Parts: structure tokens; C-alpha cells; sequence
């Protein structure tokens, strides 16, 4: 049981590269896979309209 | 009877000054994964 | 800023009438080829023609890739441009057909104006009212505000462990609560504690601002390819990879097109045709051509630019069928071919001078003259390389400029392709 | 305004120009010439729309630029969108996750449509109160009536795992396939500033709480992917199935579809499988088709190859159209004669009518002559090229001079090859 | 005693033996002769350290064994650490988990470093007492100059309860994250306590390459580079936006890129599909100045029957600079043998040196370098101290060479 | 390691029940708390594959060995670099001892040209064995 | 029971004497005295198992009994000795390399039998009491000689409740683990006799002492050991498709531990045979590996049947005898099989027809031998059952010459179809 656990290192600037709330677009208006097990065919075809 | 000649800790840990929302979400993810599969992985404890 | 090989090329350089100059944009000579490039660049801006291709044919080093990069530059940044090498099609993870399919869906851009809004500030109090709603008070340098916060996202609120004192984001559209850490004024509460202590926001807690950023259609496809969530064991999606996995025509891209057309009809989205560019098309397999010369015939395929860096040669995948430009005659049709011809000593000298004044090296006349003359013996792509080490040696010798004693002495340290071939004729 | 689909190559082909008696018109619905070929296309379209026999393969062959793919897209457009029409290139089956045979079976099963119809009793109404002590009661509401419902352990577990709340417009059916369909509107501004992604306010339902909903959808016979794994059908959104287990696929899907056809809950509607550039298939896929066409349920095939006496991939042999003779035996070949001076000018005029490229008569004549000399498809590009060149010229009608100006910029395959005397 | 690294084939090479004006010495820093190619290596090294004109390729040609790899190792040593020098063989790109082109662009990214500066505060002392009141407590740390108490907050108490750290342990506490690390139990593993201040601000710099950033920003705990579990990152979606974000870090004061160095050995193994990718990957801003070598002349290109110099197509051959290495003479070979002997503990005689130089000029250079250690050990067999000519002759008899072993094939074996 | 085994119930309770499924082992001797030094001999590839395919107790990361368990490809920075550094840290402090080996590659005459060409850089490495 | 007969089901072993002297037509083996004697020698070498790493090749004309001799050796070897039959084309797998397939094939024919002396109890359950509230109970077991009462413990009670045995059942109680294996029911029935239930079946009660020391044995192959030891996927060595064994971390450890077990006497050795039929399919790399795979104490002997002559080796362009390189061919000694004569083919057909339970007239034998000598032997053997069906269809008794002559015209063996292939069907 080697205690020499490999220990990478880097600045946090390399992790915050993908976080910018007021600069990212909402992809929820285009997703289709999420609607397969939540939304119903009837719900979208007959009721909502 | 076989055993690995060496057994290092699971994670290849990463030193950093990370954002505060990453470690808590990862901990919650591990908690969710563990509470579910370990009761089902118990039968393999005998061989482990 | 990391001067590249094509950084000096900033445009085709046509006049208001469409004729090609010896423009300072970075291109000299190639009058007919540059005119053809400028004629086809209007097709892109027209936004009416789809399913086209242009083959830049000519000897190597004549600047066909330079013409493609000039076409890409002149357009700007609003329309995407996706340069791809022919060899890149051969992926060992996924079939080449679907690789090319996805590549065709990446050029097409999509502009959309989202007037979203988020709320930022030090959370001062949470009062969860079977929860009817939870009121959250966010504090900023400009004041405090109380928000009824859609108890459905109280789950995420607890998931972040946020409470009075922390600075957090929240998106009005979906509830994307993000814990930035504890407030600045609460630092040192424990002289030793692992916390971030982010500064207090200075702007208005109510942050409503428009995002006109654009996304690619292939990005949308990828985002709709695999599901999300860890319902029971679906957490496995944050693990073993997803390398360009194949979509399906019958049920994914069709629905994507339908929904995109619906949104465009509502006046929200905005379509912007891109420009694809395939380098060294001769490297593609015969089956890649058989799929391409029929996929580019669709009504959605974007205009493409083909670049063949060789003449009559055998097509890869048959080993016994010769065709001009390494492209089969069946596919060589339907493609407007633009010839690229060799340059003259004057044009080579002009290109070398442009590269020099772009890199930042001042060179004497007698030195530049022989440096360009070398461009006649060797290829145009050799004097450009020799230019830099000459300035390096000069600066090592104190001389800030390039005299004829440097370019003619550095050509001895390095050998060109033809000289190496002559010496390497011994097979070693 | 600009849609996702602007004008492409085969955009002016908006149908098949045949009369009620399948008599081809000289110029109708965008198609020109190819009288015998278009009549054969209509004959095969008739059996397509009929859907009695299975295993009909019609091969269209001719010189490059005679309208094989044109006739294919015309049939695709003449055929209603209800029946499937799977158009694939000969190189789409060379997959790495699938073999050269399983992908072909999936393409075959993708062209067989199944109009499913379902009926389920739905209880929908705005939740007013939910009590729990385990046993409880439910107070559903509509704009027309209200009623109490007594729940139990199975219902309480579903109301708890799905965090329903007073006002949620729930939808319940037999077996309790509950759906959190939408939320009340009377709870105005449940979310003042931030709302959930899945939340949306909707008006109160109408009518009675118990309403019979009828749902009809056309799923392809390739829906085996829906039960090829434990996933929730989302395997059909990516690669997914690779094995096509013969036992499962056949002995479950075919039998259950035949049972649905008897119960009336479904009905097969065979489509078409158009394999463009089929000469890229190997002898393996051809020998597979030889038997696949002999199955009980198999769409008709349409092939467009320009190969003469050429080699068959994967072998040193040579056969007509580059495919084995044993397969030609099971095909039905159709001709596509080359176009004449008149048909070329006609299709060029039609193509100009698409993008509203108003041309002159002299320009039309010169372009027709150029296209007859070099190629048909080439003349189709010069239309838009000269249109764009004249647009910057501050003009309104392409002239012969503007056509010749473009003729020098974009050289053709022939002249391009002729210019390769330098040999770098 | 013996480290993981021992006396290899390029240990004597400590760097390029050039002057301040890039003038190679006759023999310095373990590099003998090879004046022209060594000074060209110096020029390329200087223009690399400059790091303005990116996207340049050089090909070190020459006869087999003419220090083609020695020049690359010397360039690597001279460039020193803190600058990525990626060295790979032409056969390493042929991978089953990733495509050759993807492996090539991956090596390219690996050959580009990004310099980022950090201003974290690190504690370093010894634990005096740890308390827990089931929860809050207090912590008392000690150093050789001072002691202080600390209020054990939630994070601190939790982390110190999870870890077995207790009183009497020299430890470090990064106040940013709280990572606890013990460097030794106590006074005399055991190690003394630290000196100076207990809490002191420390600047940290990380030369993370674009490859590391991409792997960090690809998946949940995506740092799987340690075993290359990834089969290829998403081109143009997670690879082009990282470039834009790095450019944002630049020209702002956040980070600066460090041009690395790539050395593809035996490029003739690269197929036509790999050369085609190089023709366009070397024209981007983030492209390293690579070097390569090949002992073959105008041989066949892997993929077709075409013959081209180095087995490389003309389209790429006219895109790089060739650096030919000349054959060594008696003087250069003898000096190389002497430097190799100095690298090891062997000490040959002058007549032994002449005999070995003749033997190495007869068949090849590497054969003499190999026989060096064999003769050194054979000398120790007769209980000698110096490697005499007799030992070298005994070795030359025992161990054969390429040219003499090929001629001994007067008896037919399998085929 | 944290692994706790079950040698069986105490031996003195053998007379408690008539017959049971439990095994009886004599009361362990020696002090409850005991240590001992073990002189283990392993190879570097063992550490390489252990850091490339981690393992542990009560960690869900073991899932990697069920759905993501192909043969690994330890990157250069892991095969070389960090493993060598930690091994040198173990050596220079008096805990480890290096022992070269012998790689007998028989029937080498049928390797691929790619293998032969990689052997160039493989042998020239300062870590490569005889 | 129902496992239809095959083309090689007639041989029940080499027809040899105690001195390895092959008999003419004993034990299904007809003629072929030299090759049968060689196979008997190699089998006597197999049942001894003191040398491992040898190989023997059986070559000859197509249809001379190579695979027949292999099956005869397999049968005469009997169980308790791993025998693996594999075709040369089976190692070309997609989930593992060729060398890995060869290692698995070799190690699949090396057995390790661990003798375990576990004491247990065996008697008829007479009465059981269990007090549910921990829960406590008792058990009474009876054998033909004696009876006794047991004071069950908590875990024994739990096990018996999981098995839920009842009075009269004959069971075995593992004193170590407590596993209850019920062999059946004694002469007892009628739980209520008014409720529904299946038919009753009874068996005699055990004899001798109630508690007795018997000997269990667990025999597994080295391949199964390396497999279940490869990774932690539970219940491996079946797992339907997957073996990715590691060379050192597993294989060498398995070998070392098997050697250690042999040292102390837990399970010493039981070598096997790996009959590699049609070995000409193996690639040059497969032979390269086999060269050094036989050089190991754990390398069992292999038998190869070859039909090729001077032909290029697959994977290259090197002509070599038997389609095998002279590197691997240096170890294995070759055995020659003589083509069967008239009386040999006749007796072979006779035995093969007596195996299928079909009666053929004396002239039927003559005509079938004529056909099988002008044609191949396999076709004459295939014509035994085909001719035996028309006879039954005409309500006949024994196959006549007319039935054989009709079924001969109904089919074509190898030459009457190629000679008629004069229509240019396809090529
Ligand atoms: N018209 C031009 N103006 C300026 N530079 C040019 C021109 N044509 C070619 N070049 C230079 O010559 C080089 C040719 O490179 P590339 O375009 O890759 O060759 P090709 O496209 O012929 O394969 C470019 O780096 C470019 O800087
Ligand atoms: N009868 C027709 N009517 C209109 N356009 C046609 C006709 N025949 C051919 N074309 C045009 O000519 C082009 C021929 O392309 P394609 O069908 O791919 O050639 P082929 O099928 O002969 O290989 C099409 O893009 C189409 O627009
Ligand atoms: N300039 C030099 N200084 C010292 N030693 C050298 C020099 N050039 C070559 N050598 C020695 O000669 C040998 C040449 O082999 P190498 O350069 O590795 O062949 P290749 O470059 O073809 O792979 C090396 O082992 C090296 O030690
Ligand atoms: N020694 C034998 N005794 C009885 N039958 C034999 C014998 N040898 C071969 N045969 C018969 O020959 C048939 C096929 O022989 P086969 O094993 O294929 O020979 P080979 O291995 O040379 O091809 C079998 O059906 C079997 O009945």
C-alpha cells in the first residue's frame, strides 16, 4: 500500500475556464433528450396548445 | 489468492485552489453513488 | 503575438469593382484566383446558396491555403469557419461518414439574443415558507433585495449548502444557483478555515443583461446526443468518454432542424451560414468522396472549399485508378475549380518583404534582393524560413538589421528539400 | 428571413411530372425529359404507395448528370411524408461499431413505418390539497368540477417521490402513470424572480377530470432499439444498438407487430430504401441483400450507379454496374438517357427560376452550349456565379459577357486537367 | 546508491557546447565536433527561447549514428527545465485507443506550456494540541520561534478528524483548501520542526500545458491523463474554446504561454496521413518549433509506393529545414570515446584508445562505445586496473558486430 | 490497508453450542498492538499499473474495474516522471534498493518494423534494462 | 441421454493391448497400426505426466483417421484428465490476441485437484424444534444404525430455516460451513394430506455412522484459476465472453502458487492434452509464440492433425512442409497414416453402419467399398445413412444394393458435381 499517492497540481485559473453565468446561453430551450422521460406526447400535442 | 503487488489510493488527487462549488458537489456525487450500489455490491465483498 | 505562417494574410484585397490588386492585405499576384475567391465570398454573404464546393487546384506552395485563409479572414468572426485537414477524417473511434456529417454541421452558425437575468449578492436570510416558497435576501454594495425563489429549486439551494453570509449566483431561467463562497466581511471569523471569501459584488443585485453569443449546430446535436442525470446508475455519463459518437439522421438531426426552424420563424434565433475548408482533399478515401459528392447536394450543406496539393495521382483506396488532383471525375464535377499558378521573382520578393515587415525585421536592399533570388532557385517557402535566423545571427553580432552577410551565411547551416534529396540520393 | 434549408442541388425537383395515367410530361413539377425513366419511376412509386409485395429493387443507371439522383428525389417528394423514405449513400454502412451487415439491416428496418394508436383513461385536474397520515385523500380540481380521491400506499409513494404540491396540474391514468404535467396559475408568481427549468405556468384544465386521450404516432420498424437495452428509448438518439440480436429482433418485434395489426393498435406502411452510389458496397453486402430481399417484410430498393463494366469491391472480378450478376438478377434496371440541347437549356432555365436569376436569351444559349461541351452540373454553378458577378456590377440581368467573365474564373474539370502540364 | 536513472546512451550530453555568439567549441559539454549542425541547433534553440515566430520544422539528416539524437538531447539539456521538451518516436502515434492524427495533435499540445502565477498562503508548523467538542474546538501550532492558537472551524475540525494528525507532528495547512500534510512525526518518519514564521505567503507557478488544461476541463474529475483513459478530446468544442480562454488569460496579466519543443524521432515511421496533418498543424499560433531526424535517404513513404527524401512527401519536405550531419573522423571518434569513458568509471590506455578508435572507424562508432564497458568489465575479470589492448581484442572476439556478424552467415538458417 | 478479516469466533466458546457454522480459532497471542517489518520485492510496472488502475477499500471508484476496465495506457508523464520521482524519494531516504533486470525478448526476428524503430528510443533511455 | 451420434462417436478408444500393440478392429479403431501404436505411446506418456512441453503431429491423406485418432485418444484418456480440442481457426478472436488465446488454450488443459477432508453429518431428519421470539431450536437426525439429538445454534437455525427442511428429509450438514444439502426424502409424506401437493418420492436413509469423515475433491483447470483471479468481477470463468488476463500480476502468481501447493501436497499436478486440429490456420506469430510456450513445465502436450503438403505458411510467403515453419516443426515428431486398403475401408464402413443401427447386405458392403475406394471414405460413410432411409421409406428391412445405387445417383460426392460444373455459373 504505497502512501506515495500521485499528486497533480495546477492553478484554479485552469478550472474556472468554463464558468461565466452572464456570458453563456441557455441551452434548455433546445434540448430534446431531456423531454423523452419527463414530457408526454399528449401534453405537447393536445393540452398545451 | 492473487493480489496486486502494489495498491495505491483510488484518486489521482490534484492540488489546487479550486472553486468552492466543485468539492461539495463531488462529495455529494460520491455520497449518492455509495449509498446506492454498495448494498448491491456486498455479495462481492467475499471475493474482494 | 505568436506570429503564424498566415498571420500576414488579412484579406483577399479586391477593389469595390471586384478586381484583384497587389493589396497590402497580405496577398500579391494570383489576380485571377483572388478574383474567383472574391466572387465566391459574395456567395457566403448572400445567405441563399447551399450545397456548393470550390476546388483550389495548383502546384504546392502557390498559396491555395493562403487564399482559403484570406476568404476566412475577410468574412470576419460572425460567421464560423472550420478548417479541417483531410487526414483528420480517419478516426479510429467512429466511422468517417459520421465524422464528415458532424463536420458539415459545425460551419453553420446560429446567432440568438437571450435577454436572461441573474441575481448576485451576499445571501442574508432564507425563510422557507410541502414548501410553498422560499424567500432569499441577496445583499450587494448597491442595496439588498428579497426574492420568492420557486421552491422547486430549494433542492439545489440545499445541495449547495448555502445560507446567510454566502455570496451566490442564481439564474432566473433554470435556477443555476452557484456558491461563490463566503462573504468578505465574514472572513477571519475563524483564524484558520478553508474558505474562499469572495469579495462582495458591487453592481445591482438584479443583473439583467442581453447575451447575443452564438452557438454551433453540432454543439446543439452533441448536447442532445446523450442524456443527463444520475437517476440510479446513469451517473456513468460523467465517466468513460464520448468521442464523437454517431448521431442518427432519422430521429435527432431532423427534430433539431424542425425546432430550429420553429424558433427562427418566431424571430428569436438567427441563422448565419459558415464556410468549411478541407485541406489536402486527396488524402480522403474513395468512400469519403462517394459520400461527400452526394451529401453536399442536400439543401442544408454549407459552402465548402476543397484544396488539393498535387496533380494527377492515384486515388487512395483503389490503388489502380488515376484521376486529376487525386479527386475522382465523378466528384471533380459540381465543383468550381480555381487554378493557382506559380509566382514571379517580383511577386516572391514582394511576399518576402511583406513577411519581413510583418515579423518586424528591417532588411537592407542588397540582402533582400539575394534572399528573393534564392526564392527562385529554392521554393518560395524557404527564403521565408531563412529570413528569421539571419536576423537572429545579426542581433547576436550586434547588427539590428539583416545585411547580405547573414542571409547568405545562414543558407549554409540549413539545407533545402532539393539539396537534401541530392545528398540523400545515397539512401542514407 | 432565412430557413435552415435554402436552395440546394435537388431543390427544384418538387415532384414527379406524371399525369394520372403515369404519362410523363415534357416539363412539369420541375422535372424535364427522361420520359421513359420518369414513367418507370412512377410505376415503382405506384407499388410503393400500394405496399402489397416486398423485395422490389429498381436500378436507375446512366451517364453522370442524367438525373438518377434527380429521379430519386422526385420519387421521394412525390411519395407522401407518411411512408418512410430512407435515403443513404453507399458508404454509410461502413461503420466501426456495426458490421457491414447489421447497419444494412437497420437501414432496411428504418424504412418500414408503423402507425401506432393508443387510448388511455386520464385523470387530470388541479391539485387543491394533499393530506397524509399511511393513508390520505386527494382533492383534484377543474374549471368545471371538483372531487375527492382516496389514496393508498402505492399512490402516496408516487405523490412523495414526485414532489406534487397544491396546485400542480397532475395527470393520472390506470396503473398510475402519473405525470407532473403543469402548474396552477392561481398561485400567481410562485417564482418571483427565479423559476425552475422544468416549471411552467398553465391554465386550469377544462371538462371533466376523466378524459379519454387518443395518441397516434408513426414509428419505424427499427424501434427494436427501444427494447434492445434497458435504456429509456434514448439509445435511438446515438449509436446505441450494434448487434441486432436476430432472435430478439425477429421473434419478438415481428410477432408483436403482427399481433398489433390484429388488435388494430398498429399498422405497417412499407417505405423505400434508396441507396445512392450503391457500387461502393462489397460482395458481402450484395450477397446479403440477395437473401434479405427474400424476407416476408422488406421495403423496395432504389439504386443510382453510373459504373460501367467495373471492378466489384473486395474482389478482382468485374461486372456491370460493379455489382455481382446474382444481384442484378433480383433488380429491375431503368435507363436515364443523356440530355439534348433542348433539355439542358430547359433544366438550366428551371434552375434559374429557383434563385430568381433572371438571364437573357443569349446568355441562356451560351450557357447551354458551355454545359453541353463540358458538363451539365457545371452550367448550374455558372448561373449563381454570374448572378453574383453581375450583382456587384450594379446590374439586374446576367449577360453573355458576365457569363464569359465567370467562365475564365472557375475553370472546369476538363480545362483544369488540361492546365496540368507544369506537373509542379 | 543507484537511482532510477543510470548511465544511459546520452548521459555525457549536458547541453550544447556553444559560446555567447552560437559558435561551437571543438569539444565541450560532452559534444564533440559536429560544428555546423551544432550551431544550427543553437540557432533554433535561440529562436525558440525567443518564442515569436512559431510553427517551424527542422529535419536533422545524416548518416546512421552521426549524433542525430545527441544534438536533440543536447538541445533539450540546454533549454533546461520549465520549458516542455516532448520527445516521441514515430511509432508511438500508431495507437488503438486514439487515431494517429489525434495522438499527433495531442503531442503538439503537450509541447506547449502555459505559465500561471498563484498567490496562495501556506502554513508550516507543528501541532501542539487538537481539541473536539461534539462541533468546535481549538488548534495550537508550534514552530521553533513562536506558538499560537487557532479556532478549529467546521472545515478544519472535519479535516483534522478525518486525518489521523495529532499533537507533535510537523504539518502544513493551505488556508485556501486546508490540505493537511505531515512531513515526519517528531524531533528526529521523524523530522525536526520548521523555522521562521508559521504562516507566510508563498508564490506558486505552474507550467501546465494545454494538454493538461484540456484534460482538466473535459469531464467530472477529468484529470485522467495519468493513464490516458481518454480516447480523444472533442475537437472544436472543448479544444478551441480553451484556446480562446487562454488568449483571454494572456494580454490581461493572468497567464503567459511558454513555447515548448517537440522532437519526433524516426519520422520515417509516420505515414502519409500524419504528414498531411503536419502540413496544417504547423501554421497555427499555438504550434511548437519541432525537430526531427531520419537516417534513411530517398526511401518509400509508408502508405504508397512513392519515393521521397526521408520517406517524407515533397509537400512537407519543402516545408522544413534540413540539417545534415557529416561523418566523424579519427579525432572526433577518439574524443567521443574518451568522453564516454569519462562518463563511466573506465580509464583506457592511450594504445587502447587508438585500438578502439580504429575498431570504431572500421565498422561503426556505436560498436566501440558498446565495447567500452565490455572491455572495462573483462579487465576486472583478470584482476586488472586499466583496460589494455588485450582486453579490447578479447571483447572484439567475444562480441560480434553488424558487419562481421552478417558476413559470418555462411550457414543457412530459417527464413 | 484497512482490510479487516474474520478468522472466526473465539475458541473458548466451542462448548457453548452443540454444533454451529462458526469456525473456532485459538485466542490470538502477542500484544493486541503489534508491528513488524516486511522486506517486499516488487517491480516498477506494478506501481505504474497501480497508479494507472487504482484500487482501494469501500470506494465506489472500483466501478472503473467493471465498465471501464480495458488494458491501460499509462501516459509518458506517469510511466516516466512522477513514478520515477517517488521511487527516487523512497531510495534516497534509505527505504528502497534498486535491482536491474534482464529482458529476454526471444523470437525478436518477427517483430513489426514499428517495434524495431521504437526500440531505438526504448534502449537509449537511461532507465531501460539490459 | 439424448445427444445424437456424430461422425466420431463410434470410436471408444485406441484398440491397444497392455503392451501398446494395436489390434486390427478392436474398440472401434480399424487398421492404421503404425499411427495407432504411436498414439498409444504418446498416451502412455500422457497418463504418466513427468515431462511437459512435447508435441506430436499426425499427418496423412485427407480422410485417413487423424481426427479419428485424436478422438480415440481423448476417449481412452477418460475424465479426470483435461482434454481440449480446438481448431486452428478458433484462436483468431477479436476480444483477445492470438498469443492470449494460445495461453488460454494451454492453461485450459492443466488441472489442479485440491483434496479437501471436511467432516460432515448425514442422517434422516426425525424432528426439528425452533423457538421464534434470539431464536433457538433443536434437531434430531437418524441413520440406520443410530440416532442423536442436536441443540442447534442461532446460525444453524438460520441456515435450516433458509433451507426450511422438515421431518423425514435426508440431508448433509457441513460442520465447517453448515451448508445443508438435501439428497431427497425418506419414507415420509403428508404434511397435511388435505392441502394440494406434488407426487411423493422416497429414498433409503443413509447407513453407517451418523457423522463420518468423507473426502470431497475440487478439480479446476489452470485457465479457470487465472480467470477467476484475473479481476474482481465476481463469478468469473463463465462470464459468457471475456478474458483479459495480465501476464505478471496474475499468470506468474498462479504458477508460483500452484508450485507451492504441489510442494506441500495440496494439489500436485494432472497434465492434459491440447488437440489442435487444422493447425495450418495458425499465423506465423502463433508458431513464434508456440516455440517458447512449449518450453515450460506447465506446457501440456498438444496433438496436431495436418492435411496440407508443401504450401506457403499463412501470414507470409514462406513455403514449408505441412504448412508449418521448421522452427516449431523441430520439436514435434511426426506420425504417418497409411491410406486404408480395400479390406480396411470395408471394415470401417461395416463398423460405422453397425454404429448407426442399420443392416446392409453382403453386396451392399461390396458396392459401398467400391464407391468409397473410387471416392473418398467420408462420402461412403455419409452414404450409409442416406441409403438407410429409402429402404425404410419402402418398408424395407436391410439396405440392398439398389438403395445404395439410387442414393448414389441422388447425390454427388466431389467429382460428379465439378465435372457437371460446365455451365459457367459464376466466378
Ligand atoms: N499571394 C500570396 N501572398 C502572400 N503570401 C503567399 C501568397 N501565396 C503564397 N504565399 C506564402 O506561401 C506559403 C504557401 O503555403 P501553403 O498555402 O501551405 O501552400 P499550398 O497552399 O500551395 O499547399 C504561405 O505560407 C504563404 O505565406
Ligand atoms: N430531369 C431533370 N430535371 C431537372 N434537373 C435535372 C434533371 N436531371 C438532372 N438534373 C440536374 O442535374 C444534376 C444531376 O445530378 P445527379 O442526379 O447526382 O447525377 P446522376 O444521378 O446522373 O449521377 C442534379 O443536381 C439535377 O438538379
Ligand atoms: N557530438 C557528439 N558528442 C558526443 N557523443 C556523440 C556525438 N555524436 C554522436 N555521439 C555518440 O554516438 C552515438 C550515435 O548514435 P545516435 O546519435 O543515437 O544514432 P541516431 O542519431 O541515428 O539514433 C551516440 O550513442 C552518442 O553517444
Ligand atoms: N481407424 C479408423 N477406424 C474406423 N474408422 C475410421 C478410422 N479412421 C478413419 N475412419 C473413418 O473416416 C471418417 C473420417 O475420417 P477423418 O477422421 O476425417 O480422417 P482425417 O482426420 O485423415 O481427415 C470417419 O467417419 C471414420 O468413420
Amino acid at each position: 500500500i504505497t502512501p506515495g499517492i500521485c499528486f497533480s497540481t495546477a492553478s484554479l485559473v485552469l478550472r474556472a475556464t468554463d464558468v461565466h453565468p452572464l456570458q453563456r446561453i441557455d441551452m434548455g430551450r433546445f434540448d430534446l433528450i431531456g423531454l423523452e422521460g419527463r414530457v408526454s406526447r399528449y401534453e405537447a400535442d393536445t393540452f398545451l396548445p | 489468492f492473487v493480489m496486486p503487488p502494489v495498491e495505491a489510493p483510488p484518486p489521482s488527487l490534484h492540488a489546487c485552489h479550486p472553486p468552492p462549488w466543485l468539492a461539495p458537489r463531488q462529495a455529494a456525487f460520491q455520497e449518492q453513488l455509495a449509498s446506492e450500489l454498495w448494498p448491491r455490491a456486498r455479495p462481492l465483498h467475499r471475493i474482494v | 503575438q505568436r506570429i503564424a505562417s498566415h498571420s500576414h494574410v488579412k484579406g483577399l484585397g479586391l477593389d469595390e469593382s471586384g478586381l484583384a490588386k497587389q493589396a497590402a492585405s497580405g496577398l500579391v499576384g494570383q489576380e485571377n484566383a483572388r478574383e474567383a475567391c472574391g466572387v465566391i465570398v459574395e456567395l457566403i454573404k448572400s445567405k441563399k446558396m447551399a450545397g456548393r464546393a470550390v476546388l483550389l487546384a495548383g502546384p504546392p506552395g502557390t498559396g491555395k491555403t493562403a487564399l482559403a485563409l484570406a476568404i476566412a479572414q475577410e468574412l470576419g468572426s460572425k460567421v464560423p469557419f472550420c478548417p479541417m485537414v483531410g487526414s483528420e477524417v480517419y478516426s479510429t473511434e467512429i466511422k468517417k461518414t459520421e465524422v464528415l456529417m458532424e463536420n458539415f454541421r459545425r460551419a453553420i452558425g446560429l446567432r440568438i439574443k437571450e435577454t436572461k437575468e441573474v441575481y448576485e449578492g451576499e445571501v442574508t436570510e432564507l425563510t422557507p415558507c410541502t414548501i410553498s416558497h422560499v424567500i432569499i435576501g441577496l445583499k450587494t454594495a448597491k442595496g439588498t433585495k428579497q426574492l420568492k425563489l420557486d421552491p422547486s429549486i430549494f433542492e439545489s439551494l440545499q445541495k449547495e449548502r448555502v445560507e446567510a453570509g454566502d455570496v451566490i449566483y442564481i439564474e432566473a431561467n433554470s435556477g443555476a444557483v452557484k456558491r461563490q463562497g463566503r462573504c468578505d466581511t465574514y472572513a477571519t471569523e475563524f483564524d484558520l478555515e478553508a474558505e474562499e471569501y469572495v469579495p462582495l459584488p458591487k453592481g445591482d443585485v438584479h443583473k439583467k443583461k442581453e447575451i447575443i453569443q452564438d452557438v454551433t449546430l453540432h454543439d446543439l446535436d452533441v448536447a442532445n446526443a446523450r442524456p443527463q442525470g444520475g437517476q440510479d446508475i446513469l451517473s456513468m455519463m460523467g465517466q468513460l468518454m464520448k468521442p464523437k459518437k454517431t448521431e442518427i439522421t432519422d430521429k435527432l438531426r431532423g427534430e433539431i432542424n424542425k425546432v430550429v426552424n420553429k424558433y427562427i420563424d418566431q424571430g428569436i434565433a438567427e441563422l448565419v451560414p459558415g464556410v468549411l475548408f478541407v485541406d489536402e482533399v486527396h488524402m480522403l478515401d474513395i468512400e469519403c468522396f462517394t459520400y461527400l459528392h452526394r451529401a453536399l447536394e442536400s439543401s442544408i450543406a454549407p459552402i465548402v472549399i476543397f484544396a488539393s496539393n498535387r496533380g494527377n495521382c492515384v486515388i487512395r483506396g483503389t490503388e489502380d485508378i488515376t484521376s486529376p488532383h487525386g479527386i475522382p471525375l465523378d466528384l471533380l464535377d459540381r465543383v468550381m475549380i480555381i487554378r493557382t499558378m506559380l509566382y514571379t521573382p517580383q511577386e516572391m520578393k514582394q511576399i518576402i518583404k511583406i513577411r519581413a515587415q510583418t515579423e518586424g525585421i528591417n532588411i537592407s536592399e542588397e540582402a533582400l534582393n539575394h534572399l528573393g533570388e534564392i526564392g527562385t532557385k529554392t521554393t518560395l517557402r524557404y527564403s521565408v524560413q531563412l529570413l528569421t535566423p539571419a536576423n537572429l545571427l545579426a542581433k547576436i553580432n550586434g547588427k539590428d538589421s539583416i545585411e547580405k552577410e547573414h542571409v547568405e551565411e545562414i543558407s549554409e547551416l540549413f539545407y533545402d528539400a532539393k539539396s537534401s534529396a541530392k545528398i540523400l540520393a545515397d539512401q542514407q | 428571413v432565412t430557413r435552415i434549408e435554402r436552395i440546394g442541388a435537388h431543390s427544384h425537383i418538387r415532384g414527379l411530372g406524371l399525369d394520372d395515367a403515369l404519362e410523363p410530361r415534357q416539363a412539369s413539377q420541375g422535372m424535364v425529359g427522361q420520359l421513359a425513366a420518369r414513367r418507370a419511376a412512377g410505376v415503382v412509386l405506384e407499388m410503393i404507395r400500394e405496399g402489397k409485395i416486398a423485395g422490389r429493387a429498381v436500378l436507375i443507371a446512366g451517364q453522370p448528370g442524367t438525373g438518377k439522383t434527380a429521379i430519386a428525389m422526385g420519387m421521394a417528394q412525390a411519395l407522401g411524408p407518411d411512408t418512410p423514405f430512407t435515403a443513404i449513400a453507399g458508404s454509410e454502412i461502413f461503420s466501426l461499431e456495426m458490421s457491414k451487415t447489421e447497419a444494412l439491416t437497420q437501414a432496411f428496418r428504418r424504412s418500414i413505418g408503423v402507425r401506432i394508436k393508443e387510448e388511455t383513461e386520464i385523470i387530470e385536474g388541479e391539485v387543491v390539497e394533499i393530506q397524509i397520515d399511511k393513508v390520505g385523500k386527494l382533492t383534484l380540481k377543474t374549471t368545471e368540477m371538483e372531487t375527492i380521491y382516496d389514496l393508498g400506499t402505492k399512490m402516496i409513494e408516487s405523490l412523495t417521490k414526485d414532489k406534487v404540491q397544491a396546485g400542480d396540474v397532475i395527470t393520472i391514468d390506470k396503473a398510475t402513470g402519473k405525470i407532473s404535467k403543469l402548474g396552477r396559475s392561481f398561485t400567481r408568481a410562485r417564482d418571483y424572480d427565479a423559476m425552475g427549468s422544468q416549471t411552467k405556468f398553465v391554465q386550469c384544465p377544462d371538462g371533466e377530470l376523466q378524459k379519454r386521450k387518443e395518441v397516434v404516432h408513426t414509428v419505424s420498424l427499427h424501434e427494436i432499439d427501444v427494447i434492445n437495452s434497458r435504456t429509456q428509448g434514448f439509445l435511438a438518439l446515438f449509436s446505441g444498438d450494434t448487434g441486432e440480436i436476430k432472435s430478439e429482433v425477429r421473434e419478438q418485434i415481428n410477432a408483436k407487430v403482427a399481433e398489433w395489426r390484429e388488435e388494430g393498435k398498429a399498422e405497417i406502411i412499407p417505405g423505400v430504401l434508396f441507396i445512392d452510389e450503391v457500387h461502393m458496397l462489397d460482395i458481402e453486402s450484395f450477397s446479403f441483400l440477395n437473401r434479405a430481399l427474400e424476407s416476408d417484410m422488406a421495403p423496395v430498393l432504389i439504386m443510382a450507379t453510373n459504373r460501367g463494366i467495373t471492378r466489384i469491391r473486395g474482389t478482382s472480378y468485374q461486372s456491370p454496374h460493379g455489382i455481382p450478376i446474382d444481384l442484378l438478377d433480383r433488380l429491375l434496371i431503368v435507363s436515364t438517357t443523356p440530355y439534348s440541347e433542348k433539355d439542358t437549356k430547359q433544366i438550366l432555365r428551371i434552375r434559374c427560376e429557383e434563385e430568381d436569376v433572371e438571364m437573357s436569351e443569349d446568355a441562356y444559349t451560351v450557357l447551354t452550349r458551355i454545359g453541353l461541351e463540358t458538363s451539365l452540373r457545371y452550367a448550374i454553378q455558372l448561373i449563381t456565379a454570374a448572378s453574383l458577378v453581375c450583382r456587384k456590377r450594379k446590374g439586374t440581368e446576367v449577360q453573355v459577357d458576365d457569363i464569359k467573365r465567370v467562365y475564365s474564373l472557375f475553370l472546369d474539370e476538363s480545362r483544369s486537367t488540361q492546365y496540368m502540364k507544369e506537373y509542379q
